[PDB]
């Protein structure tokens, strides 16, 4: 009530703010792991003004937006740092998104009760491939049109509706000029809807605070927002900005495929085609099977079970410094979602395909394993008292 | 192991190094080659002569240079395609009306775009390079069908281009003397110029906000740990002991 | 320094395109015309009375 | 020292002041930095310049 | 004029000659072929990479 | 989402009146040799498997090659 105004900010005008960024809890132990969702946050607003910014050069039709980009980047004031940013960020994007679900399955985020929380996340991370496989196609490139070919055409292995799901996303019978201005549009249109789904998970996760590297009960000690967690946000984003620009001022083209400077030629095929650098788990994953319908198939577990680990409810300690066992496990699986990314750039033969098949089946004997920890050690009190 | 292509190796260019820029006397050579030795099939079509103002040459000499050509315009009012002089603002002309013409004078093989043919294959410099100066004698038990000449820098062992630079194929106009290596070494400058005409700018503004944000770091821990050092000597007495 | 730099650029990237410059400075032939009547030529981008 | 303390006085007071100070700390370091880099370039490669080129005016 | 290149990839032989005997012994192996589809294509990779590596460092120095 | 009554004491001092930087470079050799006894299981079993897999996969490719010669 305070029959008289005391500050600025805690009036109905600034109440939302204030609530949720200056005087929010938290607990006083994190670390320097949980400040990669600012960091994102920050990453998708520079790849939307950017992108706003390069969408005013950019011509979508096939005998125009090879040339396009190339007088954007020789003929406009700037223009390369633009590109070259867009392009580059895209990376960085996906970096600190993998970063940051590895911090979720450490301290085991995913548990009552904060599974909204995850399977939003999901959503999210489904929405930002989305996206990126759409946007690397408009450049025009050898490697556009084929991967677009290849990845597009590999929604013919479905029963009956097959060709036509395909016919009718092709908008034709190839890809082609159709394709492109579709691509285009689905393009422009995807991010906002990705701002929408980080303000829900914000909401979602304020709903009921953070977790902490002990996984405990965390509401006798807490400290404010800001200042005391400003500033380390404030030290780890001046550290990405100089790593973001070592990449965009003196190596801006070794993430990248040489092929995508060779304008579109339906008739040739290049020797060794593969999409981008953050796509080859699933890619080796996807040609993993031989077969048409249990590689698309593949992927469906893949989602499932990222969608399905919250729900087991044996488990009783989250964080994974208590638990020897599965932080073995952890490790192991890193090294093995590691050699999946490696395979998934190799040419399909000997001695690839049981390197390929094999890292699969680890893949989800991590998701299968998890529970039994769960209930052999639920028992573990009456074992061990003393 | 054939297939591939044999590999380039690295080689010490002028323009390599954190803070190293174009040595603009090897793109006025390497220009020069390129207009009286390469043009005849190759075109670079991104390139505008206005380009070479202030990089090569002055802005009078390119302006004579590209009076020597032809060019077409659009109709007059009579409504024909007529012919005048080229001007600053012309792109690099076409030897031949269209990609079927270039296979038909070449035995159906194509000769690609130069503009970025540095960035397009893997390790662009080297290769480039080592192709050109790697026209060698075929290995004991291949051979090569008519009208296709051996390199092992190129996916497959034949090719279809005949070899070109030689020993006096062009006249400086410096006094250097024309090897096919030095020929060579200002083509690759010319067109690694060509590809990337943006790298001196890049690299000072690389430079100087590497430096500033260095510096930015610095003083952001220092304010940090300035905020945290209350909290993180807190004294607490809490009466409990297990 | 960087709010200054980010801001400038985003700007400067919107202005005249050196593509557009180039094509600034000509001039075409011009001829005769009936007593106090008109008929235009053409330019860059712009008429001519 | 006491030199700190005295500018702190001399300049921190106000605020306007402050943000006065910091624009212009700015905009003189940014040209002290552009300097030093142009002129270290410079340094760094002598010769390659275009205004370095033995034969710009043979070709009228 | 004579070509610096040429000149030095003629010069470094004392390098590998390992490579080289290993690829004269392949030719003299090979001496007779019938049905073609025999080649001494690796040891002529083998051999080359040895001259290009040796001329790499050396090369440039000489040009201008 | 609430709080509990807890009892305790602490006492403080103000940030201007304490050495800040020196803490980091104080003690780091024996920070080090903590930090590595350690993580040396977390270290070996996330590099392991990249280095058998890498090793396995040059043997077998050079083999390979070497036994396609004539
Ligand atoms: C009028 C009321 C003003 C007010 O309420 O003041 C509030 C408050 C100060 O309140 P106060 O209590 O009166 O001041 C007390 C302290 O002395 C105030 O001191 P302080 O500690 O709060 O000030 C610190 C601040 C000082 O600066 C300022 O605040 C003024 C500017 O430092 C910064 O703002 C750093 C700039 C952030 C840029 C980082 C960009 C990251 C990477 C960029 C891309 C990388 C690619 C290359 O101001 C701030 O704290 C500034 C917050 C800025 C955060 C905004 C986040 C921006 C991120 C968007 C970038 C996305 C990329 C776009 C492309
Ligand atoms: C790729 C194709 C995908 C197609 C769909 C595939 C779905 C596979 C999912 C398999 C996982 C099983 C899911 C089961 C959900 C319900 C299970 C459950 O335990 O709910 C019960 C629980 C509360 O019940 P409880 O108190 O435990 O029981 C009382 C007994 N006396 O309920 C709760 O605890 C509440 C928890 C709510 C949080 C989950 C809400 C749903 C997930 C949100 C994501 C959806 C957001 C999408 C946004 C865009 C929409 C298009
Ligand atoms: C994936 C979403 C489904 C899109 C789809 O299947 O479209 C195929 C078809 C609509 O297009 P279609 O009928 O094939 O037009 C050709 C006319 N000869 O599908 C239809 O005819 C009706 C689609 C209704 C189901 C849409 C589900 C979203
Ligand atoms: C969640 C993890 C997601 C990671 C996604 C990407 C994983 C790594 C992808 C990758 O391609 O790295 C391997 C890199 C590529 O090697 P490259 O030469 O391009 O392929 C042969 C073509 N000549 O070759 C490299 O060694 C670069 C190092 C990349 C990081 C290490 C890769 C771990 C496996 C390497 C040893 C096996
Ligand atoms: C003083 C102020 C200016 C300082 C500028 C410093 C610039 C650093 C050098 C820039 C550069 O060109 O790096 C080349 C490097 C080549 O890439 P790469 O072969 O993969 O090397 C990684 C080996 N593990 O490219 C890179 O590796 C870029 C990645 C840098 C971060 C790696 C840690
Ligand atoms: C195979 C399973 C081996 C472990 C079986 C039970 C052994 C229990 C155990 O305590 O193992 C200890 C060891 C590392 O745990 P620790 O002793 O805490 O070493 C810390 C050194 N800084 O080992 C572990 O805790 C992790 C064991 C790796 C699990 C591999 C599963 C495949
Ligand atoms: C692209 C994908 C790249 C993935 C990078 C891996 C990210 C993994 C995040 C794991 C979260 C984490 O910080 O693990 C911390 C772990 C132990 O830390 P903790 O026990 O919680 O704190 C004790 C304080 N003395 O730290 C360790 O156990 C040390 C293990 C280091 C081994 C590598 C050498
Ligand atoms: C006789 C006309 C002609 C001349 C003149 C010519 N080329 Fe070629 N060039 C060709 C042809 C034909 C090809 C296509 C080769 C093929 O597809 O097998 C080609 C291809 C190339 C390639 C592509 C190689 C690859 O790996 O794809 C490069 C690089 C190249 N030339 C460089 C040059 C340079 C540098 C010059 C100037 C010294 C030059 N060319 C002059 C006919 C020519
Ligand atoms: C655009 C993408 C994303 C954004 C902007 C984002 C942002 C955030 C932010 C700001 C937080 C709270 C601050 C913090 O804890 O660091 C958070 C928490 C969390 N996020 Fe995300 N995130 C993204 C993607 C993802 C994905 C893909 C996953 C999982 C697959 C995920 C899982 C989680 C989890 C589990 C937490 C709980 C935090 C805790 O345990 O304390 N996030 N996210
Ligand atoms: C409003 C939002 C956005 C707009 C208007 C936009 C616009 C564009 C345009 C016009 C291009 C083609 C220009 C070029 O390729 O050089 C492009 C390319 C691309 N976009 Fe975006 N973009 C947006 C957001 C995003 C986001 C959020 C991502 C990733 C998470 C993304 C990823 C990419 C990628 C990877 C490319 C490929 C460029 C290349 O590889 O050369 N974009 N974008």
């Amino acid at each position: 009530m305070r029959n008289q105004r005391f500050s600025l900010l805690k009036q109905p005008i600034s109440s939302t703010l204030n609530q949720h960024l200056i005087d929010y809890p938290t607990p006083s132990n994190l670390s320097y792991w949980w400040g990669f969702g600012s960091l994102a946050g920050i990453c998708l607003v520079i790849q939307i003004v950017t992108g706003v910014f390069l969408a005013m050069h950019y011509t979508p039709h096939v005998d125009l937006a090879f040339n396009s980009v190339e007088h954007v980047m020789r003929d406009v004031e700037g223009g390369w740092l633009l590109r070259y940013m867009h392009a580059n960020g895209a990376s960085m994007f996906l970096i600190v998104v993998h970063l940051h679900i590895f911090r979720g399955l450490y301290h085991a985020s995913y548990s009552s009760p904060r599974e909204f929380v995850r399977c939003l996340g999901v959503v999210i991370f489904l929405l930002m491939i989305v996206t990126a496989f759409t946007g690397y196609v408009p450049p025009w490139g050898q490697m556009s049109f084929w991967g677009a070919t290849v990845i597009t055409s590999l929604a013919s292995a479905i029963p009956v509706v097959g060709d036509t799901i395909v016919t009718w996303l092709w908008g034709g019978f190839s890809v082609d000029n159709a394709t492109l201005n579709r691509f285009f549009s689905l393009h422009h249109l995807l991010p906002f809807i990705l701002v929408g789904a980080s303000l829900l998970h914000l909401a979602a996760l304020h709903q009921y605070g953070s977790n902490n590297p002990l996984g405990v009960h965390s509401e006798m000690d807490q400290i404010s927002f800001y200042p005391y967690f400003y500033v380390k946000d404030l030290v780890g984003w001046v550290a990405f900005a100089i790593f973001f620009s070592i990449w965009i001022f003196y190596a801006p083209n070794v993430l990248g495929h040489p092929d995508n400077y060779i304008p579109a030629n339906p008739m040739p095929t290049p020797p060794h085609i593969v999409p981008e650098w953050y796509f080859l788990p699933i890619h080796a994953i996807l040609r993993s099977i031989p077969d048409k319908s249990g590689g698309v198939a593949a992927i469906a577990p893949v989602f499932i079970c990222l969608l399905a680990l919250p729900f087991f409810k044996s488990m009783y300690v989250r964080s994974s410094s208590f638990r020897p066992i599965h932080q073995g496990i952890f490790w192991l699986l890193l090294a093995d979602r590691l050699l999946l990314g490696w395979i998934g750039c190799q040419p399909v033969e000997a001695p690839f395909v049981t390197i390929g098949q094999i890292p699969p089946l680890v893949f989800f004997l991590f998701f299968a394993i998890t529970p039994i920890p769960g209930r052999v050690g639920r028992g573990i009190p009456n074992s061990y008292t003393d | 192991e054939a297939e591939h292509g044999l590999a380039c190796p690295s080689y010490p260019w002028p323009h390599q190094g954190i803070l190293s820029s174009y040595d603009h006397a090897s793109i006025r050579r390497g220009h020069q080659v390129y207009t009286q030795v390469c043009a005849s099939c190759h075109s670079m079509s991104l390139i505008s002569y206005r380009d070479l103002v202030g990089v090569a040459y002055t802005e009078e000499e390119v302006k004579a240079m590209a009076a020597e050509i032809e060019v077409v315009d659009g109709p007059n009012d009579e409504g024909e395609m007529f012919t005048r002089p080229g001007k600053l603002s012309d792109r690099f002309p076409q030897p031949y009306a269209n990609e079927a013409a270039a296979r038909f004078a070449n035995g159906g093989a194509y000769p690609p775009d130069l503009s970025l043919i540095t960035k397009a294959p893997h390790n662009g410099q080297n290769y480039v390079f080592a192709l050109l100066t790697g026209y060698r004698d075929p290995p004991a038990g291949v051979s090569i069908r008519e009208g296709l000449h051996y390199n092992p820098y190129f996916p497959g062992g034949a090719i279809a281009m005949p070899k070109m630079l030689n020993d006096g194929a062009v006249e400086y106009e410096d006094g250097t003397p024309a090897t096919e290596s030095q020929m060579g070494k200002d083509v690759v400058s010319f067109l690694s110029w060509a590809a990337e005409p943006e790298m001196e700018e890049r690299k000072l503004m690389g430079f100087k906000w590497i430096f500033v944000l260095t510096l930015a770091l610095l003083q952001a821990g220092y304010y940090r740990r300035l905020r945290w050092s209350v909290l993180k000597s807190r004294k607490l007495v809490l009466d409990v002991v297990n | 320094s960087l709010v200054r730099l980010l801001i400038l650029k985003f700007v400067l990237s919107m202005s005249a395109s050196k593509d557009v410059l180039a094509l600034a400075s000509l001039e075409v032939d011009l001829s005769s015309i009936e007593p106090g009547t008109t008929v235009t030529v053409k330019w860059r981008g712009k008429p001519v009375f | 020292g006491g030199i700190f303390e005295a500018l702190y006085k001399v300049l921190m007071r106000r605020n306007s002041v402050y943000v006065t100070f910091v624009i212009a700390g700015a905009f003189v370091g940014e040209r002290a930095v552009d300097y030093g880099v142009h002129k270290l370039w410079e340094h760094n490669n002598v010769g390659k310049r275009y205004e370095d080129i033995s034969v710009l005016g043979q070709r009228q | 004029p004579v070509d610096q290149k040429k000149y030095l990839e003629e010069s470094c032989k004392p390098k590998c000659v390992k490579a080289l005997l290993e690829y004269q012994a392949c030719v003299k192996r090979i001496q007779g072929d019938e049905t073609g589809n025999k080649h001494c294509t690796g040891q002529y990779f083998d051999y080359w990479s040895c001259i290009d590596k040796c001329v790499a460092q050396k090369l440039f120095s000489k040009l201008k | 989402k609430g709080f509990v009554p807890m009892k305790a004491v602490t006492y403080g001092l103000s940030p201007f009146q304490q050495k800040i930087m020196p803490g980091l470079w104080k003690d780091l050799p024996t920070k080090i040799h903590h930090k590595v006894s350690e993580n040396w299981i977390s270290a070996t079993l996330l590099l392991g498997p990249l280095v058998g897999v890498y090793s396995y996969v040059q043997n077998y490719q050079e083999k390979e090659k070497l036994s396609h010669r004539y």
